[PDB]
RNA sequence: CCUCCGCAUAAGCCUGCGUCAGAUACUGACAAUUAACAGCCCAAUAUCUACAAUCAACCAACAAGUCAUUAUUACCCUCACUGUCAACCCAACACAGGCAUGCUCAUAAGGAAAGGUUAAAAAAAGUAAAAGGAACUCGGCAAAUCUUACCCC
RNA sequence: GCUACCUAAGAACAGCUAAAAGAGCACACCCGUCUAUGUAGCAAAAUAGUGGGAAGAUUUAUAGGUAGAGGCGACAAACCUA
RNA sequence: GCUAAACCUAGCCCCAAACCCCACCUUACUACCAGACAACCUUAGCCAAACCAUUUACAUAAAGUAUAGGCGAUAGAAAUUGAUGGCGCAAUAGAUAUAGUACCGCAAGGGAAAGAUGAAAAACCAAGCAUAAUAUAGCAAGGACUA
């Protein structure tokens, strides 16, 4: 019954975890900064 | 090349080299003393003498130089024997294969004295840089086509058609080819 | 590939001495060396042959590589690996003498030797499989030596076997030669 | 790992030698051989 | 014609095709702008032919005859481009004094990193461009801590590299 | 041209001209049956079909009747020893139909060792009668 | 769910796939009814020269002298182009010698560059 | 099996290199030099523990006091946490009280 | 690898003893 | 013999049973999906736009409803770009699960329940059963039939 | 991106009885009454049968919104990425 | 005799010194249209006080002194004084790091493993088993015994 909570959709993906949304708020800017400091190959989604 | 790549007898880009050093090898690096480019004194074709190992004393001709590992390969000297073309049935043919020698194990030979010599990179007024033997002086010299349908003749290649001018290639070509443009480029904003 | 393989021998004999004019080749040899003697060669060739076969007896590959060429060493050692050979030269019936000489540049000398030798080849387990350790046998052979013309020397290159050569000594063990391993569809002919 | 034990082989053998004539894993596994050897002594 | 995309029919199938030397920058510098303009298309046609040969060789699972001439042609085209760029740069410096052909400016991005923002071409001024105004070219105070952290990460990496180099040098000296 | 900023065009401005073309194309053998008048090219991704038409008509004087393009996706499934996907580059494929009834067919391109061969000829494989006894000895 | 793969026009719904491109420079605009108006002036015009009689083959003969590399500089260009006229008119208003006060009014403006390649 | 099967490469120690040969020299600089220099001034090392000794908590406190402002951000955070933990351990835990 | 020499030396002696036992000399 | 299906679009995925060669629905190489279908639109300033849909005709309504321009000024002179493959997606899996829409309403399309043997117990699913017919059981649970009447909430 | 509720603009509901019905039988579809199996399972809640609704307070695709001292809730202390 | 065993250097730790072409904020990595929207505002709590509620640390010497403090747990000055590498690690260690990669999660985020020939490749030892299943009786051993 459970397990399939991920119903993929690129519109939702980019509108929820995209670069633009991450930069929209100061908190998301700090999220991107944390990813950069850690060296993540994927800063945003 | 991958970090700490182990230079071998095979060239760094051959099939045998790729077989011996796949991308995932992490062998211990080889410790090689840092001989500067201005201190390297062994060159391809130089006559040398072997100081250590089998064939010690014999003098040969340097065929290959692996600088990254301070290696000189003396042609037909310091040879072991290996089979080439050995298949499931045929034993193959024995071939003499040279083994690399270190520049500390190999010394240059005087052009005429035919004896091992110590070398210095003494400057000369004419030969700005050239090898000079120390124990007996004398300079050791450094050893060592038809145009196709798609090759420029020498005179055409060296012809100086360039007349310097305050014109860009674009406008010069426009004048040469006769393209006439009257429209004025409207100014744009940069930011 | 700037570097190339530096061979120390040739693939095979230049001109085969068909067993029962070469002064140009002798001249070339002398102009390359300046101290060679055709008349004195046979003794040196015999010494080289005896030493090479004693090296085979003692499994001295290092000395073999100096006494025989790279076209000779595999032929001598491949089939004798993992077995012991008790070879011994007892005497030379008639004196050895040069026969034919021909010539980056190699020179080949054919020497006819009619000598007397002994053989005893044992298995991995020390079981005799060829010859007698003591009985001597008369052997007529044509050894072709070769030399490379700075640090080269005279080394055995080949052995020419006459088509009229007497059959070699028979083997101790019996042999089975399978016939055509026919597939089911195939039929014997 | 400034200081590490390098004699553990011999420390184990000092007991396994007395445990060699036992049955089962008591003659091979130190965790068992030590108990069996202590009981034997 | 399409035949210009392939080598000479006589050369077809040849194991090796002899080729001259790649054009050198000094040699090209002596040629006029029109001459360089024509040589550019000569080399472009040769490059197209050689790329066609390479792709067909890959398709046929065979080595490309004389692969070095493709590198020679690429080097010649690069040298011609460099010569033309040098002439254009010299003229631009003489006439305007600008060392860059494209306008740009050193700006601090939203992450506090100093970048060279290369200006784009627009029809309306920046104060009216909506998207440009959405783009932010300033770092707020909360970015200072991350700037310090990145600086310290870089310093740690550099210190590790230098210490390792000194260790290796000492090992080499002891060995020799 | 590619990897260059195009001068922005405003109404009534001058024609956009490129003097030293940066596009390099490949003429490739079609992988499937094609009409006699169709030629297949591999093109830089930044080249439009209009650009290809002008390119062929100016540099090669090839009369082009029609051009179609498609972006072939290169496989990203392959993985290296580090389990990182190796990306085969995507490339643009252009199908060009020649004009004036002209026909094109891809040309049929591609229409020490001595010592090794000599020794192989001189193998002298072992005789079964010998029963493994070495053949060098003449006794 | 794939973050390490490049974002291309082949990924996403119909709107995303239609909207994203592959780097090809624009040729015109869109009007009512999605009709595309292509502007000729926006199409790059390949200025291909006449190669007839051209003597420069793609490759150079190996029997050619080697010369030291001397990258062209502003000073060298000035010396080779303007200096002679300056000397002549000094022995005997820089626009006469060639200086252009402003790039505006030129078809090929050096800065900001407004021409291809 | 945690024992190597081959002897390790011989370890040769030059007992008469310069460092060992001149070790201890100028340790009596004070008493033999009119006390111009204290022997602790011969100590080369971290600035916060030159001629000074203490337990881990004291060493951490001294490090923070003397070079805390020059420490990296995460290193200083780690030092603060270590000082906190050492304070708690030394002032609230132990057999003796 | 564990730094040290004496344990390795002892193990070498034990290996020599085992080798002798397995292949006693004439 | 089965057919829940199936074929497309959407969404998702991203080359994931095409060819060649090596191995032992894998690996490497080669090839491929071609726009008309779909996405990617619209020059301004004002000014218009009461009267559902339901075969829209009678009727009946209530919950009161997806579907419209004009006036002047501008403006044509020049068909790009992107998706197009697959045995596919979300469920750690070649997962008996989840999965929108258009047709097909049993198929023209798509598939195989049995690796071979034997035919023990116990276990699961099903079928048949003398006479009896709830005597079972907490209870007619299950199964079989199609079955009345009275209460509590 | 599940789920609770909501916003925008969409889609689906065979056949029969009745007749403008939060009507009846009954598909698709939604749900999950009871039994059996399963219980490291096909499944971290399924399968087979059986059953409730199935023109509505229905179901459902897309995008958006409400965030933890909170949200949302036909209150089950429900649901808010097992 | 198979699984396997080992190995030495990849690097790292602590100090000193020293200050450090094009594309991309729209669905990032997207050539090319009227914006207007802009940042600052006490840390808290765990925990200790054996609960918890005020409270509870974040060069040397003066000095744990003056003081503060449910005057108790604890907190705590100032005046004043004068100020060149490694008895480090060596692949379960040392950085998480071969890498913030693979993989996992919608996301924030979490986060691995491992390699060893030689100058040149253009040359005997853990467990587990097998050799070799088993003989009445039993913490499997001890005393023993010819066994
Ligand atoms: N304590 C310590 N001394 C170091 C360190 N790095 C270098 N040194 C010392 O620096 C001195 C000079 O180092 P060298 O490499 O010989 O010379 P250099 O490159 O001129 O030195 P620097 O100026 O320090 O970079 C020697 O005494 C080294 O021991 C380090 O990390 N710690
Ligand atoms: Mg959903
Ligand atoms: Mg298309
Ligand atoms: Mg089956
Ligand atoms: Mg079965
Ligand atoms: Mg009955
Ligand atoms: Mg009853
Ligand atoms: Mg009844
Ligand atoms: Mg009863
Ligand atoms: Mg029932
Ligand atoms: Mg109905
Ligand atoms: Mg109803
Ligand atoms: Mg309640
Ligand atoms: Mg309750
Ligand atoms: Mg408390
Ligand atoms: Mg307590
Ligand atoms: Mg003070
Ligand atoms: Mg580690
Ligand atoms: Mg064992």
């Amino acid at each position: 019954a459970r397990g399939n909570e991920y119903q993929p959709s690129n519109i939702k993906r980019k509108n929820k975890h995209g670069w633009v949304r991450r930069l929209s708020t100061p908190a998301g800017v700090q999220v991107i900064l944390r990813r950069m400091l850690k060296g993540r190959k994927s800063l945003s989604h | 090349l991958p970090p700490h790549y182990r230079y071998g007898m095979s060239p760094p880009g051959s099939v045998a080299d790729k077989r011996k050093n796949p991308p995932w090898i992490r062998r211990r690096p080889v410790v090689v003393e840092p001989i500067s480019d201005e201190d390297w004194y062994l060159f391809c074709g130089d006559t040398v003498e072997i100081l250590e190992g089998k064939d010690a004393g014999k003098q040969g001709k340097v065929v290959q130089v692996i600088r990254q590992r301070n290696w000189v390969v003396v042609g037909g000297l310091n040879t072991h024997y290996r089979y080439i073309g050995k298949t499931m049935d045929y034993r193959g043919t024995m071939i003499p294969s040279e083994a690399p020698l270190l520049h500390r194990q190999v010394k240059l030979v005087d052009p005429m004295d035919r004896k091992p010599t110590e070398i210095e990179w003494r400057f000369t007024e004419a030969g700005e840089r050239v090898r000079v033997s120390t124990r007996s002086g004398r300079i050791i010299p450094k050893p060592e086509w038809i145009d196709g349908p798609k090759d420029t003749s020498v005179e055409d290649a060296l012809e100086r058609t360039y007349v310097p001018c305050l014109k860009t290639l674009q406008e010069e070509v426009m004048e040469a080819m006769g393209i006439k443009e009257t429209r004025k480029y409207k100014k744009v904003y940069w930011y | 590939s700037d570097r190339s393989i530096h061979l120390a021998c040739t693939a095979g004999i230049f001109d085969a001495y068909v067993p029962p004019a070469s002064q140009v080749s002798i001249r070339r040899i002398k102009d390359y060396d300046a101290n060679f003697k055709i008349k004195d060669f046979p003794e040196k060739a015999k010494d080289i042959f005896i030493e090479a076969h004693l090296c085979l007896n003692n499994s001295d590959h290092d000395r073999l590589h100096t006494l025989v060429t790279e076209h000779c060493f595999p032929d001598m050692t491949w089939d004798i690996k993992y077995k012991t050979v008790r070879w011994s030269f007892v005497e030379s019936l008639e004196p050895s003498h040069v026969v034919q000489v021909r010539c980056n540049v190699y020179g080949q000398i054919t020497v006819r030797m009619h000598t007397r030798q002994t053989l005893a080849i044992y298995d991995r387990f020390g079981r005799l499989m060829y010859g007698q350790e003591d009985v001597p046998k008369d052997v007529l052979e044509y050894v072709v030596f070769e030399k490379q013309l700075p640090y080269g020397s005279w080394r055995m290159h080949t052995k020419i076997v006459p088509p009229w050569a007497p059959p070699k000594q028979p083997i101790l063990k019996t042999v089975m030669i399978p016939g055509p391993q026919l597939k089911p569809e195939e039929e014997y002919e | 790992l400034r200081n590490r034990v390098t004699d553990r082989y011999f420390r184990i053998q000092e007991v396994l030698k007395h445990a060699r004539h036992f049955r089962g894993r008591k003659n091979r596994c130190y965790r068992l051989a030590v108990r069996t050897v202590i009981r034997a002594f | 014609g399409l035949e210009e995309f392939f080598d000479d029919p006589k050369n077809w199938g040849q194991e090796k095709v002899k080729s001259g030397a790649a054009w050198t920058c000094q040699q090209l510098r002596n040629k006029s702008n029109e001459d360089l303009h024509k040589l550019w298309y000569v080399l472009l046609k040769e490059r197209n032919m050689l790329l066609t040969l390479e792709q067909e060789a890959k398709r046929q699972r065979l080595p490309m005859p004389s692969p070095e001439r493709l590198d020679k042609v690429v080097d010649s085209m690069d040298a011609l481009d460099k010569v033309v760029q040098e002439r254009e740069d010299a003229l631009r410096l003489l006439q305007t004094g600008q060392e860059r052909a494209r306008p740009g400016a050193w700006r601090r991005d939203i992450f506090g990193r100093i970048i060279w923002h290369k200006f784009k071409q627009w029809v309306i001024p920046w104060h009216l461009n909506k998207r440009y105004n959405r783009k932010r070219f300033f770092a707020l105070p909360y970015v200072d801590h991350f700037l310090r952290l990145e600086r310290e990460k870089r310093a740690r990496i550099k210190a590790r590299k230098e210490n390792l180099e000194r260790k290796k040098a000492k090992i080499l000296l002891k060995k020799f | 041209a590619r990897n260059v900023v195009y001068p922005l065009y405003r109404l009534g401005g001058p024609q956009l001209r490129v003097f030293r073309t940066n596009f390099f194309i490949q003429l490739v053998r079609p992988g499937v049956a094609q009409p006699e008048d169709t030629v297949q090219f591999r093109i830089p991704m930044e080249m439009t079909r209009v650009d290809l038409r002008n390119y062929l008509e100016g540099i090669y004087n090839v009369p082009v009747a029609a051009v179609r393009t498609r972006v072939q996706h290169g496989s990203n499934k392959r993985r290296d020893h580090r389990n990182v996907r190796i990306k085969k580059p995507d490339y643009k494929v252009a199908y060009v139909q020649l004009a004036h009834g002209q026909t094109f067919t891809f040309p049929d391109l591609f229409p020490l060792y001595s010592m090794l061969e000599e020794e192989r000829q001189q193998r002298q494989s072992s005789d079964p009668r010998r029963g493994g006894v070495p053949s060098w000895f003449g006794l | 769910a794939d973050r390490m793969s490049k974002w291309t026009s082949k990924r996403g719904p119909r709107s995303f796939r239609g909207r994203k491109g592959r780097g090809a420079k624009g040729i015109g605009f869109l009007t009512s009814g999605w009709r595309f108006v292509q502007i000729k002036e926006m199409v790059p015009e390949f200025v291909v020269p006449d190669l007839t009689g051209f003597k420069l083959k793609p490759y150079v003969s190996y029997l050619a002298p080697e010369s030291e590399e001397t990258p062209l500089t502003a000073a060298q260009l000035f010396s080779e182009a303007v200096a002679p006229a300056i000397e002549k008119d000094f022995k005997d208003n820089l626009e006469k010698y060639g200086f252009e006060p402003t790039q505006e009014g030129k078809l090929f403006q050096l800065y900001p560059r407004n021409f291809l390649r | 099996i945690g024992i190597r099967l081959t002897l390790p490469p011989p370890k040769v120690v030059d007992r008469w290199n310069e460092k060992r040969a001149m070790f201890g020299v100028y340790d009596n600089i004070g008493i033999l030099g009119n006390f111009e220099k204290h022997p602790k001034e011969l100590i080369r090392g971290p600035i916060w523990l030159r001629g000074w000794k203490g337990n881990e908590l004291q060493r951490c406190i001294r490090k923070r006091k003397m070079v805390g402002s020059r420490m990296f951000a995460d290193d200083l955070h780690n030092l603060n946490k270590r000082i906190r933990y050492l304070y708690k351990h030394f002032n609230r835990h132990g057999k003796f009280r | 690898v564990k730094k040290g020499f004496r344990a390795a030396f002892r193990f070498q002696k034990e290996l020599e003893r085992q080798r002798l036992l397995r292949c006693p000399p004439p």
